[PDB]
């Protein structure tokens, strides 16, 4: 995307 | 420095 | 089968055939065909954000995307989606916005069905259980727990907070294990029923859109997506929206004062405006963004530079949710900039009024529209993962024809909307917010969600009716005619000596080149990079500290000039490195000489403006000591690198030796750095060979002419080396993170040098444990949110490492890493042949992979030329060796290198612990490192890699 | 003839050797030396017989007699029996010939007093002069003159003796050639032996002997041992040789000479003949003038001659001659243009003399020179047991028995009238000039009689004379400022509670490091201090290394003129450089080293440059650099091998080009940057206290911060360079071709290991067992070359074994024969018995174990270890305690894996130097690319 993600990228 | 860019 | 598009707008550069359509349940579906793709991918975008959470339980949408990856009924296995996607060189990821939620993956060459059906079942029917809801809230807790000290988030949630607390904008997106698990069972509210009601109520409707980047055809896969997402049934859910903007007039004209944790100083000026996404053809917000946030001669920033208050400012408009929009002018401040805030915002309305007296401009619109049209026409190639998520992410707003030409093509210049948005910027609409660490003991109010402190100093009407009273001008002006707009768009033809890899053409004791005409891409643009060397750049802390100060003041004094080049599509970048300094100018093919030349002549013949030096000195001294307020695992990756190299000085050394750098000292340093040096460079893209030699000629001739540069001796062209751990060792040393309440750890297994037969052992072993490490250490054991294990490559020498941060004490983590090692090798000897060839094929597709963008291969060539190996074909011959490997070979790699009883075992560990701080094997005694330099005095050093 | 007259003699109480002066009734001066602590005993006899009293026809007769008096006595008429008795028991005899002396001396192993005296006294009874002595010693005289052909001393001395009155005996020849000894007599039929017995019988026996015996027996044994066997000397009453006239009687005054030397030298020689002042030893005005001329201080003579750039150095003073007359000489060096301004130079000398003629004599100078030579006599250091006796027997003729030790080292009275007299002697009517220069070719016809050099009379014209006398004025010449530092505090300080036998680390900071040791064993009023100043900027670039060099060079050139007068007081120093930093040594007495070291630090902090001085030093080091094309190829091999084995090494090629770029502003920028931030390290050793040691070091670091704002170093940049690691099998080689010397060197390095305690003695013991047989077989039997050396290498904490051989061979032939020699010792190991083994480890043991002989020796060993960061103060004793517990199989097992040809741990690498007519190593950087680097040693 301050957006939370399922996995760190 | 535009916010979009 | 409702709607089919006939032909849509594509750039005549693309080759990807497209098709848009719409299904029976109202899903906007876009199809992309590509005959020459190599990794197919797909995505989906449900138009539901975290602004639709129920009031009792906070942060369901994020917990729902976080729980949806685990478990369906047509695949009851916990990881069959993640396992199948990682057996085939793919990776899946997802996130939630405030308004919508993106799901996206990528997969190998043709394995679309076996992974698309896994991604489709995702929405047909999910099944949860006690286990997942029971061990997932721990990961959402780590999610919030890394952001309670994260300085990009406290202002975000504090702007969300101090608004209308009855408004859905005043909602929390994450959940911190307390409102998610502990609060609903404090009063007996169930969670699983809420999750099934949320999903069956919101997600299943028309709202979601899909996109798939296919290989086969544009008719082979249209009948594929019509039989596979046809089950999700339209529940006719209208899009949630709300016309009431969250800033009601009681909480306007107000100035907060926030206290940060890391030392920064900023000023945010917030205006509310109505929705202008409906106006996507004139785009008034981009016009005022182009006219406010513009550096150069006689503009808003350059004057605030000239009074010594401001380092930089960013203009433009923030977009929030739907039906409302914001407009922000965000500035940072100097030491005495925080004394004169009322005068800063006064100058901001001075420039606004200077733009209101003259209003619209025809030639600025024509210029900007020409620039977006040329920037669209040579739009580079896209990586297929991320791109389909983007064009599924804007598919909700625009029709099928201009899905691609979004914010690129502009039809009309309507000055009425420019005047409308320019009237809503008035000091009756202001909301000032000041961030400064000087307000420690002065704050009354505190945030409940994050725990930050702030104030209410509502601005009395003295300074409002001092703002709009009498505003003629400062020394501002409008920006002038642009001269970096491009005119040459001719692809130069391929010459007689056409090589597939860049060839050494000049080799003198002063410089060398590497040149390749572009063969694949045919875009009228090229990238030029340089690496200047000096043995004086890293001699001691003082000389390693003046380098950043000089380079920084060069960037300071040259942005004013070169912002028009970065605005036209010519970007440069000049930063320091350990060995010497660095330069990289990329962009359109026409105006590289002018720009590069000016960079050199401003580089060698360089004076110092004293107040600018005295600002940058403090802005760096306050950038060293706030390294202590930062993540634990980053301190691990910082400490490990310092210990595992020949010489490096800590951030505690360099900030002590900033009490000595002065202007006369620095002023004699620049002729010392540029007195004797050596240049190494590649030239890449669409340029002839004679012009390549002309470029390096003008470069080294300008440095000859102005700096009196002499060549270096070849015996002082040197690199740094890496410490060699003993054959049997257990090195560990702990440090204490001062501000984060988590602990963290990094453990390092060092094998050997860069070979062509030994990089594939570690690469394959780091691919065989990539999914099970995540799967058993983050999912099953729930050790935290930051889990990573892969190859670390410094100075050629390869090692396998582990980065992990958690609440638990770190030696517990290192023991359970060893447990993972044992379980891994037990799973290796048990595994069958077919899965082993599948892992080898996944690495042979991941590594034998062509780069799409031109900068993605210039960063593949340059990244090895700066390592002095010059091996361009290590992607073919190395992977041709990867195909012939046996099952016992990995055990032979494993036993004497990575095992606990191994004879050849090299292991060093860094423990970063917090502010106040399944079978485990037996660990030998550690030896602690209480001093880094006495440590590096008694150990041998590896040899460097010989070139090809 | 036993006549005795003597009593107690005052000897300075430091000495414990018991002495006795006496005189025998046949006119023999006798001294008796009794030191039962001397290893080698000795004896000496001085005959005060004038060479002037020799037959005019046959020259150098007393010389030919002192050759002929050696062989043959009546008690032992065999040929070599004296010589064989000195060939068994290590003895060596030798006498010389002067205008009034011939001085025999010898030594003996332990006790052979009776023996040598039985072969030495009866020279006076029965000299033999047989066939073989005659026929060999006449060749010994001809070879002595033949070796004094190229000897420039005898030649200039004879040229000074002979160009006066050709009748005066000052113009006689001391040595005598082959023409006068056996060419004119045998053609005239005169028997040499008959003349010899006349000279020996009539002249020698009469009087004026100066026997002296370095003995270890007793106060009486040696007494009745020599007085018994010296009664055969019989008086004749020969008159003492003396002159009532000077040999330079106005024919050759105010005259020049033009001398042609073989070696390319240039010198200027001013001579004043002066009367006898030997009776006035109380004031000694001739040494007083030699003190005041050759002083180098503010306003000195050489100071102005240097400031004009004509004269390098000078020496002057009273030169003894015959009994009657004396000379007063000044011998100056020449530059190119110093050869053009000779009269100007001499005019300045007269100006100076006139400044002394103005201010007259001086008294405080006399008191200062009296105290400095009184102290210098009080604290003498030693004496070689041979030669001492011949020296004090040389002056025994001229001095009463109380003055033979307080010879000139004490001054009673002040004689200013004599100084006006010799000032009246120093006038231009009296000057005699001689000039040495290579450019005097084809111009000098008048040939020397014996040697055959050529000169010219060329009288000075009178205008140059008259300009000297009446035109006399003063310029920049002032009397020397008194260098008084109050040298009266000679007390010894008693050892305190800190009774350590090894230096303790009394101070450690991040700024400095200070080690301390009061003197237990020697108890002298002396102190030595050593200082290292470590700094990163020294060896960064060829330009920085050149700048550091020039910095210390011009620092010494600045400070020498001031420092030399303090060095004259007995405090010597040195400034030198390291590859790491700077090296300061201060050695001398304890009383006033703090003020000197203080002023040295104040001096090199605030430092200035003169321009043409800087240019001369610059050109000078440029010459010293491009000289390295012209040195010995064994040095070429040691230079290249060290460059290859270390981490960084700047070659002399890089240094050559970089030196040209250096400028004055650039150096003036370099100096304070270097001195800005550095680390200190010091070894304090001598009769001192801990508190005063702390105070002096405090003083030092406080002066460094006061001047240039010294800041401490960071403890991560006190790094020490590492050494290249061989890949465990490698035998690497490359070649370098010399241009000038037609000689091919070769150096064959073998890397063992870091210095652990076992590895030092593996390598040392194996090195010494191959030491003496390498001396046996290499030079003698295989005839490899003449410069052949072998043994260990201690560098960067890495041991090694080497074979340096330069000769004119193909170098690979020589390596092949080195390996054949290695096989010879490899099989010669396994055939070793126990006795060879045991003698070898005992030889090594006594080689290693030894007490010091001067405080500077042990201090040099402790410093040589602190600079290596080992700190192992008793490695000697620990290594020796390990050393006796080794076996033969221990060195078999040391030999094979590291040194053999089929060796798994063989780390070998050689350097070939060719003459003017494995893998190769093209680039030494690409060589050093892939080799690892060794760790360092943990400091104890």
């Amino acid at each position: 995307c301050i957006c939370s993600l399922y996995q760190l990228e | 420095f535009v916010n979009q860019h | 089968i409702k709607r089919i598009g006939n032909h849509i707008t594509k750039s005549p550069e693309d080759k990807r055939e497209y098709r848009g359509l719409e299904l029976a349940n109202g899903i906007k579906v876009l199809l992309i065909s590509d005959p020459t793709t190599d990794k197919s991918s797909a995505a989906l975008d449900v138009h539901i954000g975290s602004l639709s959470d129920p009031p009792n339980i906070a942060g369901l949408s994020h917990f729902l995307e976080h729980m949806l990856f685990l478990g369906t009924k047509k695949y009851p296995k916990e990881n069959e989606y993640s396992q199948f996607l990682s057996e085939h060189a793919g990776s899946s990821n997802a996130f939630t916005s405030g308004e919508h939620t993106n799901y996206y993956f990528d997969v190998s060459h043709e394995h679309l069905e076996g992974a698309l059906d896994r991604f489709a079942q995702f929405f047909l029917s999910p099944l949860f259980d006690e286990s997942a809801k029971d061990r997932e809230v721990n990961a959402v807790d780590s999610e919030h727990e890394k952001n309670v000290m994260n300085d990009a988030w406290r202002l975000f949630q504090l702007e969300k907070a101090t608004g209308n607390p009855k408004h859905p904008f005043s909602k929390f997106g994450t959940g911190n294990k307390y409102t998610l698990e502990t609060r609903p069972n404090q009063e007996g509210i169930d969670v699983r029923q809420e999750l099934l009601k949320f999903h069956s109520a919101y997600y299943s409707s028309n709202l979601m859109a899909v996109v798939v980047l296919g290989r086969e055809s544009l008719d082979d896969l249209t009948n594929l997506v019509v039989k596979l997402f046809s089950e999700v049934e339209n529940k006719n859910v209208p899009l949630p929206e709300f016309p009431e903007h969250p800033f009601q007039e009681e909480h306007l004209k107000q100035l907060y004062k926030i206290v940060p944790i890391k030392d920064i100083r900023n000023l945010y000026v917030t205006f509310p405006i109505p929705d202008l996404q409906k106006y996507y053809k004139s785009n008034p917000g981009h016009y005022l963004g182009h006219l406010i946030g513009h550096e150069g001669p006689g503009s808003l920033l350059s004057e605030l530079k000239s009074k010594g208050w401001v380092n930089t400012l960013v203009g433009g408009q923030k977009e929030g949710a739907r039906g409302f929009m914001f407009f922000i002018i965000n500035v940072d401040l100097t030491e005495e900039g925080l004394l004169h805030v009322e005068d800063i915002i006064l100058h901001m309305f001075q420039y606004i009024q200077k733009l209101r007296a003259e209003g619209p401009q025809e030639w600025v619109f024509q210029e900007l529209k020409d620039l977006n049209a040329v920037a669209f026409r040579f739009k580079d190639k896209e990586r297929p993962r991320g791109y389909t998520s983007k064009i599924a992410g804007i598919l909700h707003y625009y029709p099928l024809e201009e899905v691609l030409t979004a914010e690129y093509l502009l039809e009309e210049f309507r000055p009425d909307l420019i005047e409308m948005v320019l009237d809503k910027l008035r000091p009756e609409n202001v909301r000032v917010a000041i961030v400064s660490k000087s307000f420690e003991g002065k704050t009354d109010r505190t945030e409940e969600w994050y725990g930050t402190q702030y104030k209410q100093e509502a601005i009395p009407d003295e300074v409002i009716k001092k703002w709009q009273n009498a505003d003629l001008n400062g020394k501002f002006k409008l920006p002038t005619k642009n001269e970096f707009i491009p005119t040459n768009f001719e692809i130069l033809p391929l010459e007689k000596e056409a090589t597939p890899y860049p060839a050494l053409i000049k080799d003198t004791a002063m410089s060398k080149l590497w040149f390749k005409q572009d063969d694949k891409f045919f875009l009228p643009k090229a990238n030029l990079n340089f690496e200047f060397f000096s043995p004086f750049a890293y001699v001691d802390p003082l000389h390693s500290n003046m380098a950043y100060l000089y380079l920084e003041l060069l960037k300071d004094s040259l942005n004013e000039y070169a912002y028009a080049a970065e605005l036209a599509g010519l970007s440069y970048d000049l930063q320091n490195t350990i060995y010497g300094m660095y330069l990289s100018v990329k962009g359109y093919n026409d105006k590289q000489p002018i720009l590069l030349k000016k960079i050199i002549e401003k580089m060698a013949t360089f004076e110092i403006d004293e107040k600018r030096f005295e600002i940058i000195k403090e802005a760096y001294m306050r950038s060293l000591n706030n390294f202590r307020a930062e993540q634990p695992h980053q301190h691990a990756m910082y400490y490990l690198r310092l210990l595992m190299t020949e010489v490096a000085w800590t951030k505690d050394e360099l900030k002590e030796a900033l009490d000595d750098v002065t202007l006369p000292r620095l002023k004699a340093f620049i002729p010392q750095l540029l007195s004797r040096l050596h240049i190494e460079a590649l030239l890449h893209g669409n340029i002839t060979k004679q012009a390549a030699l002309g470029i390096m000629q003008m470069v080294e001739d300008t440095l000859i002419e102005h700096a009196h540069t002499k060549p270096l001796l070849p015996s002082q062209l040197v690199r740094y080396r890496e410490v060699q751990l003993p054959d049997r060792g257990w090195f560990v040393y702990q440090q204490r993170n001062e501000v984060h309440n988590n602990s963290g750890i990094e453990i390092y297994y060092q094998t050997d040098m860069q070979s062509t037969s030994e990089n594939m052992f570690l690469e394959l072993f780091a691919q065989i444990i990539s999914e099970p490490a995540f799967n058993t250490l983050r999912t099953k054991e729930q050790l935290g949110y930051i889990v990573f294990s892969g190859p670390r490559r410094a100075n050629g020498i390869q090692g396998l490492r582990f980065i992990i941060q958690s609440e638990k004490p770190p030696h517990y983590l290192e023991s359970r890493v060893e447990a993972f090692l044992i379980t891994m090798e037990k799973s290796i000897e048990d595994m069958t042949e077919e899965a082993f060839q599948k892992h080898i094929q996944a690495l042979a597709i991941r590594r034998l992979d062509k780069p799409k963008k031109l900068s993605a291969e210039s960063a593949k060539y340059w990244g090895e030329i700066i390592s002095q190996q010059y091996n361009f074909d290590r992607d073919n011959t190395e992977v041709a060796y990867l195909k012939t490997l046996t099952k016992e070979d990995i055990i032979k790699f494993y036993k004497e290198m990575l095992a606990v009883d191994a004879p050849r075992r090299h292991k060093v560990s860094v423990h970063v612990l917090a502010r106040e701080m399944s079978q485990a094997p037996a660990l030998p005694q550690p030896e602690v490192i209480q001093n880094m330099t006495e440590f590096k005095r008694g150990l041998p050093l590896f040899p460097l890699v010989k070139p090809h």
